């Protein structure tokens, strides 16, 4: 089964392709609609693989170099094996000299195609917390912020090391201990600063970031008594912050402290960026904060100027190995637009809220520390994403939370796709849920996804995945290759496009020459009749996704804060194709006296008055009463008890939200609405050219059209 | 008026001390004459022309000593000023009333109107000295609260001196003592590299140490409780005073970088101003206003001084632009550049103080000379944003300030702060012939704010008659006050030519002065008001200011050089020429009129080892210091009943002070000690380590008399005089 | 944004109490002595006056003139509320003692009360008239 083969090799390898079946030819190559890429999740969980601890086999060819596999071809009577990428043939290691048919090593079993070795060699260097903290914020904010920091201290390792850096209009680095006067350095948020003026400034730990063993009692303290920043603000004035510059100094001193080793920024803000480089807007109230709709009409002067130096951070930083996490929680917008690049390029996460003393911040902040079984993160550092391919595959490029570390061979591709041009990647921070988007071009066949890193216990290790895919039939090309389509993985892959070149500038234009075109080629219609199109079962939820894809707030970037669009697409480049697919198309359930909860469509229609619905946008958990059991629920049948059936359908969509309201990292918010209620406009957007139905009749009339 | 020759005397230093003459006025006048010790100045009877100046060859000039602590002071506080509407000179004891409503000024001529406010009976008429309580014309601002900032270096140099423990132990004991009301603000700074802030505030459960790292761009890190309310914020201040000592125990900072340090001391206290305190023991070598090291001298180098760069004098400029004042504290083992350092106190109206090689364990002298320096320096009175004016009668022109103070336009001294241990001198000419009058006043108007907050002004008024022959100018010479004024110009003579004129110009100044008076009359011939004069010369000659071929370092003789210009002209003298007792035989012939206490007043004896014994002990006054030499041939019963030693072996080698035993003997030299140092504010030390092996018998540096193998002897010096006087 | 301010008596202009922080201030000082000087028992308890670029703004009760200077955007509202907040404290305090003393600011500790008030106002978290006119 074509669709059991999909679900199991992203159970196993972490992996999901727009096509299963290959071009076998430079001819289809050429004329593939759809480009053969990849959602690869390089640290995807499954039922207990056994960590190998192994020496990864390396091949004695120098350019290869490909990690054994079950792909390979061994001779257990030779005590060889011959490398599947250059045919080169190797001598097993002595480790392995009593290998035998009836006992073989792990990476030779197809069950282990995608397995984990773990390198012990060096001593292991402890995990680095950086905590950056704005104190440019109410009290009640500055607050509940303390008391989350004070919360992570008491779940840190005790080996971790910890340092404080607290900003408003100076920058302060806090010395931790000192015993009895906590001393801090003081710098100017007006100018930038390089590492090593920094570093000759200031002076395995430092003073600045010691063990928690060691520290946590006096920066638990230290965190108690931070207070608001002392300067005051003018009447019709915003505070002095100075937030690129703080993140500057952040950088800058992990830098020359502890480079090339996983160490986590984490800036916790209230409030733009309103001093020094990195500037998003004034000090004036009067001037609002840009908006789309300034930033079309060229009314956004700190825009481009303010990017540019969070971009030279984002690099700065990336090339150190270190992450950039951003926590913003404030009613005005805080300057995410220019800061985007930070936590993009680096592997950092991106919380947005409304305030620090919320349940949807305090709760999104500690899944931050979930642990696995073994008491440990959920997160990797410092990861080297390498990829090698066949002969007669070529990259394009990647689109993720990724730096090219610029590594050039035979898999490297003249077309380039988002960050393309080498075969090797750096992700500075990555968890079981970062998936990326690798775009391949044709010039079986098999791709080795080799994934260095350093695991939160300060263990090395290495994730290897090796997958095949069937090269076309020469004798029935277009037809073998049109069943092995994967019209949720294309879905994405193909809005990863979109949402790039829009980011980095029309795209609806070639968004829908692209959906004609896979119409033309796949679909089945006589010429000039678009009553007799139809779409294979393979192929017959591609226009719907498009569909909802060209009309999301991704795409129509209007209606939403320049903040709010950065933190959309923000989530939507990291995550896997179950949670990608409910950001483009968000499901609902349906909830009646009339039958269980089941699932419905995304249509007007399915508005019913005496029936509750329950959207699951991955950022909006939303629950809508109809107008009878609004009015059934305002007039209070549900304390009786003779309705107690109508507390089950009150409270049926409830228990079904708290579910996903807990596993879904960024805490989506949740919302109780009803028909003329004012959150009932977040149902009615996402709902229903115009609609679906005059959208393919449109899309029809163009299939049987022209090519 | 008889005249004294010097090369057979030999002996004319009186037994008991000197006396500042009575200048030759009426009865009635001179009754109201001005303290000579708040105002004197070196010819008591003026000379009429310029001419009658030169010929006499004597420097014409005031010294003034205005803010001194008084017994009683007469507070006016009258609704109106009474001043000369020409002149601004207010009214004083030697104005004339003539109309009964209307009085001549004694300095402009011209006739005022006496307000509706027996008029010679005013308070402002019958006293030379007086307070007034300024209008609110007389002031720019508010009255400024009392202000203190303290700067300790604390570089590694610095923590091995162990200064900041003692120095923090007397803020704790004087911290209700300092002066001021419920306004007093107080601050800290500390600094190696880097510039330590110290923040205080009660919502924090200790003070925040908040560093600038950015030398060569510093900035104020907090808009508050960096200067907090003394008041409000005591225990916060006391906490910090007991663990700042212990915060760089295992310091490795080398650099001390003072320039940028002070430059963050003046952006903190610009705003308000008032007294900042710095304590530093080695040279800057980082930042701006750094210093290159300096080879000391020897004995065998000639006079061949001036700062080394102008920071420290263009920041001071600055420092006395906002009304504040910088006092140098130097507690340093080797060379640190004085020359360049002071400049932060002499053009601030500052004063510095110099503690050579001070070791907590090493050097207890200088250890004690700081703790009773400090006591005072902590509990003495004081005024802030101060200016003064010093006016004299027409014809007479200041044209020279001598002391630590702003000369701004117009002749008015600016004194950010003023304390009561500063003197001043100004040196003046006959401008305009004085044919018309036979008296001339000089007046001293010194407006400053109060540690209260009030705006108060400190009047002093002198007068003099005028004369017109040779001997009547001779006949009025003060001595002790022309070594004063010649001495400050010597000091200024050094800066601008070098060492060599500046010892030229001193013996010129007795060479012309007695060569002038015998080509107005064999041997060597003075008047009897000179008879000392080329004694306090060649005392001048080898000071440690002006010595030749010693082995003096340079901060030594440019901190003798800053108490030439700073101190009163009573304490020039004490160091200069130290009075020298012998206090092994005290008897009853002392001012035993203080009931109980007897008090015994030995001779003064001359400075010279000749007068000395080996059979005694030798007890000398040097102003700031005491110290007693005890002969190795002394009595045993000096030893057991003053000593309380069994025999010259066992004295201590260093003993900080006499114990106070059960012995007449000892009460007697117990109550002339405490005679001595009751007479002056700053408690001199005393020390009986002077033996005659301590390796510290300076007292002998003291013997001025005497020959050395670098200078003359007192009486080889008279026939050098002779020699000249009639060439 | 800024504060200068200052307690006469109405009668002679004899400062009583005042609170200046720079870290310019001559020229309004100036304008402020002369203020105090003009009024009398005929000018308006309760008056706003325009210098261009600042503003100042007083109120007169048993006397007494609480005089405040301050940037023209800083809300008039506030300023008048800054000296009802002083004047409640300084008529409390020495409001007795005002027609007796004589010294110039013979008040001065109230310096203490004056800039702790004063920051609760310049921190976000009646009669107009020319100033030129009046002088
Ligand atoms: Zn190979
Ligand atoms: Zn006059």
């Amino acid at each position: 089964t074509y669709l059991e083969f999909i679900q199991q090799n992203e159970e196993r390898d972490g992996v999901r392709f727009s096509w299963n079946v290959w071009p076998s030819s430079r001819l289809e190559a050429t004329r593939m609609v759809v480009p053969v890429a990849a959602l690869f999740t390089p640290l995807k969980e499954r039922p207990d693989l056994p960590p190998i601890q192994y020496e990864p086999v390396l091949c004695s060819r120098t350019t290869c170099r490909a990690v054994l596999n079950p792909l390979c071809q061994v001779d257990y009577r030779a005590k060889l094996w011959a490398c599947n990428f250059c045919y080169q043939r190797n001598q097993f290691p002595p480790s392995y000299a009593g290998i035998s048919e009836l006992n073989q090593p792990a990476e030779l079993l197809p069950q282990f195609s995608s397995i984990e070795y773990v390198v012990l060699r060096g001593p292991q260097m402890p995990l680095i917390f950086l905590y950056v903290v704005d104190t440019c914020m109410e009290d009640e904010d500055l607050q509940a912020l303390k008391e989350s920091m004070q919360m992570s201290l008491s779940l840190l390792p005790p080996t971790a090391l910890v340092g404080l850096i607290t900003f408003g209009r100076m920058v302060q680095v806090h010395e931790l201990g000192c015993e009895g006067i906590s001393k801090s350095y003081v710098f100017r948020g007006t100018k930038d600063l390089s590492a090593k003026q920094l570093q000759e400034m200031l002076g395995p730990s430092n003073r600045f970031l010691q063990p928690v063993q060691k520290i946590d009692m006096n920066l638990t303290d230290l965190l108690g008594e931070l207070q608001r920043d002392p300067w005051p603000v003018p009447q019709g004035k915003r505070p002095l912050r100075s937030s690129g510059v703080a993140l500057s100094i952040a950088v800058g001193l992990l830098e020359c402290t502890f480079p090339n080793t996983g160490a986590r920024i984490m800036m916790f803000i209230g409030g733009p960026a309103t001093q020094g480089p990195g500037m998003v807007v004034g000090d004036e109230l009067k001037t609002p904060i840009r908006s789309w709709h300034d930033i079309d009409k060229d009314n956004a002067k700190y825009v481009k100027k303010g990017t540019k130096h969070f971009e030279a951070l984002a690099n700065r930083a990336a090339t150190t190995g270190h992450v950039i996490d951003i926590y913003a929680c404030a009613l005005d917008q805080t300057g995410l637009l220019e800061m985007k690049c930070c936590p993009n390029l680096t592997g950092g996460y991106m919380v947005m809220g409304d305030s620090f003393n919320t349940s949807l911040f305090k709760q999104t902040f500690q899944r931050v520390f979930t642990k696995d079984m073994h008491g440990q993160f959920k997160m990797g550092f410092g990861g080297t994403l390498e990829i090698k391919t066949s002969r007669e595959i070529k990259i394009s490029g990647a689109i993720g939370p990724c730096v090219s570390l610029n590594s050039k061979g035979p898999c490297v591709s003249e077309n380039e796709i988002g960050t393309g041009g080498t075969c090797q990647w750096k992700i500075c921070g990555l968890s079981p849920t970062t998936t990326l988007a690798i775009y391949f071009e044709v010039v079986r066949g098999a791709i080795q996804f080799v994934t260095q890193y350093q695991h939160s216990s300060g263990q090395r290790r290495i994730r290897v995945t090796t997958i095949a895919r069937n090269w076309a039939d020469a004798q029935t090309q277009i037809q073998n290759i049109a069943a092995s389509f994967d019209q949720e993985a294309a879905a994405i892959l193909m809005a990863r496009l979109a949402i790039y070149r829009a980011e980095t500038e029309d795209v609806l234009r070639w968004l829908d020459r692209q959906l004609i075109r896979l119409c033309q080629k796949f679909g089945e219609y006589h010429k000039d009749d678009p009553s007799s199109f139809r779409f294979s079962e393979t192929f017959s939820l591609y226009p719907q996704f498009m569909f909802h894809l060209r009309r999301s707030s991704f795409l129509q970037v209007f209606n939403n804060s320049p903040d709010e669009s950065s933190y959309y697409r923000h989530h939507f480049m990291r995550q896997d194709l179950t949670q990608s697919l409910i950001m483009i198309q968000p499901i609902l359930y349906a909830y009646s006296f009339s039958g269980p909860p089941e699932p419905v469509l995304l249509d007007s229609s399915s508005i019913l008055a005496d029936r509750i619905l329950l959207m699951d946008t991955f950022f909006q958990i939303l629950i809508y009463h109809g107008e009878t059991i609004a009015q059934w629920r305002k007039s209070g049948y549900q304390d009786m008890p003779e309705y107690e059936n109508f507390r089950h359908l009150l409270q049926a969509p409830v228990d079904d939200a708290q579910e996903i309201l807990h596993s879904r990292f960024p805490m989506p918010r949740y919302i109780d609405t009803e028909h003329g209620g004012s959150q009932a406009r977040f149902l009615l957007s996402k709902v229903n050219d115009v609609s679906l139905q005059v959208f393919m009749d449109h899309l029809k009339k163009l299939a049987v059209s022209s090519a | 008026l008889r005249v004294v020759n010097l090369l057979q005397e030999r002996n004319m230093l009186p037994s008991t001390p000197l006396k500042p003459p009575v200048p030759n006025l009426h009865e009635d006048i001179q009754k109201l004459n001005c303290n000579p010790e708040l105002f004197r100045c070196t010819l008591t009877s003026i000379p009429q022309t310029q001419a009658l100046l030169n010929k006499a060859k004597l420097p014409l000039g005031l010294l003034l000593h205005p803010f001194k602590d008084l017994v009683q002071l007469p507070v006016v506080t009258s609704s109106t000023i009474v001043r000369c509407r020409s002149c601004r000179t207010y009214i004083n004891p030697f104005v004339s009333f003539l109309d009964q409503r209307r009085w001549k000024c004694n300095l402009c001529y011209r006739v005022n109107d006496v307000p509706e406010e027996e008029p010679h009976r005013r308070p402002e008429v019958q006293n030379a000295t007086i307070e007034f309580m300024a209008p609110s014309e007389y002031m720019l601002r508010p009255p400024q609260p009392p202000v203190y900032l303290f700067v300790f270096d604390v570089s590694h140099n610095a923590v091995e001196t162990g200064y900041l423990n003692s120095v923090c132990q007397s803020l704790l004991d004087n911290l209700d003592l300092l002066p001021g009301n419920t306004r007093t603000k107080i601050g800290f700074i500390t600094f190696d590299s880097t510039i330590h802030f110290y923040g205080l505030q009660e919502s924090l459960s200790q003070p925040q140490m908040l560093i600038v790292s950015d030398i060569e761009d510093v900035f104020i890190p907090m808009p508050e409780n960096l200067l907090v309310n003394l008041n409000e914020s005591k225990e916060l201040v006391q906490d910090l005073l007991k663990t700042l000592p212990q915060m760089f125990t295992k310091t490795l900072e080398t650099q001390s970088a003072l320039g940028p340090a002070l430059q963050a001391a003046f952006k903190l206290m610009s705003p308000t101003g008032g007294r900042m305190s710095v304590f530093q023991t080695q040279l800057p070598t980082l930042g701006v206003g750094a210093l290159k090291p300096r080879e000391e001298p020897n004995h065998r180098s000639s006079a061949k001084m001036t700062p080394s760069t102008d920071f420290y004098k263009k920041l001071a400029l600055d420092c006395s632009g906002q009304q504040v004042a910088v006092d140098l504290f130097l507690l340093s083992g080797q060379y640190s550049d004085l020359a360049s350092l002071g400049c932060i106190s002499r053009y601030s109206a500052g004063s510095v103080y110099y503690y050579p090689s001070y070791h907590h364990q090493h050097n207890p002298v200088q250890v004690q000379k700081l703790q009773k320096e400090l006591q005072r320096y902590l509990t003495r009175k004081i005024g802030f944003e101060a200016v003064m004016r010093i006016r004299c009668t027409k014809g007479l022109s200041i044209h020279t300030f001598h002391g630590n103070f702003f000369v701004r336009s117009t002749d008015l001294l600016s004194l950010p702060n003023v304390n009561p241990d500063a003197g001043y001198a100004v040196q003046m000419s006959v401008e305009e012939s004085l044919t018309d009058t036979q008296l001339v006043s000089f007046q001293s108007a010194l407006l400053y704010t109060s540690s209260k907050g009030e705006r108060r002004i400190r009047v002093h008024t002198l007068c003099l008659p005028v004369v017109s022959t040779l001997n009547d100018v001779f006949l009025g010479a003060d001595v002790q006050a022309i070594s004063g004024l010649l001495a400050n110009m010597a000091v200024d003579r050094s800066m601008t030519a070098s060492l060599s004129d500046a010892r030229d110009a001193l013996v010129n100044a007795v060479i012309d002065s007695l060569s002038a008076y015998r080509s107005s009359v064999p041997g060597l011939m003075v008047p009897f008001s000179l008879r000392l004069f080329p004694l306090f010369v060649l005392a001048l000659l080898k000071q440690k200011s002006f010595q030749t071929g010693t082995n003096a370092r340079l901060d030594e003789r440019i901190f003798a050089m800053c108490q030439v210009k700073n101190q009163p002209l009573v304490y020039l003298m004490l160091t200069t020429h130290p009075s020298l007792y012998r206090v092994d035989n005290l008897s009853d012939e002392g001012a035993l009129n203080i009931s109980d206490r007897t008090i015994p007043q030995p001779p003064i004896l001359q400075l010279s080892v000749e007068k000395l014994s080996r059979d005694g002990a030798f007890l000398m006054d040097a102003g700031s210091v005491l110290m007693l030499w005890v002969g190795k041939n002394c009595t045993q019963n000096f030893l057991s009943q003053v000593l309380g030693v069994q025999n010259y072996a066992s004295i201590p080698q260093p003993m900080t002070d006499l114990p106070e035993l059960d012995t007449p003997e000892s009460a007697r030299i117990i109550a002339f000690i405490s005679w001595l140092r009751e007479q002056r504010p700053f408690f001199p030390i005393l020390y009986v380590i002077a033996d005659e092996s301590p390796m510290k018998a300076n007292f002998l540096q003291n013997m001025i008399e005497d020959r050395t193998e670098s200078a003359l002897s007192y009486y080889e010096f008279l026939l050098h005089i002779q020699q000249q006087v009639n060439k | 944004m800024v504060l200068l301010t200052m307690i006469a008596r109405v009668a002679d202009g004899l400062p009583l109490a005042a609170s200046m922080q720079e870290d310019d201030l001559q020229q309004y000082q100036s304008q402020a002595k002369q203020l105090f000087r003009k009024l009398n028992e005929q000018s308006p308890t309760r008056c706003t006056l325009e210098a261009g670029a600042m503003t100042f703004h007083y109120i007169i009760e048993q006397g007494v003139c609480y005089l405040v200077l301050c940037e023209a955007a800083f809300p008039k509202k506030l300023a008048f509320a800054y000296l009802e907040d002083l004047h409640s404290e300084f008529d409390e305090q020495h409001g007795k003692k005002v027609p007796t003393v004589s010294r110039p600011y013979s008040f001065i500790e109230f310096d203490t009360f004056i800039q702790k008030t004063k920051k609760l106002y310049i921190d976000s978290r009646i009669m107009v008239a020319n100033i030129e006119e009046v002088l």
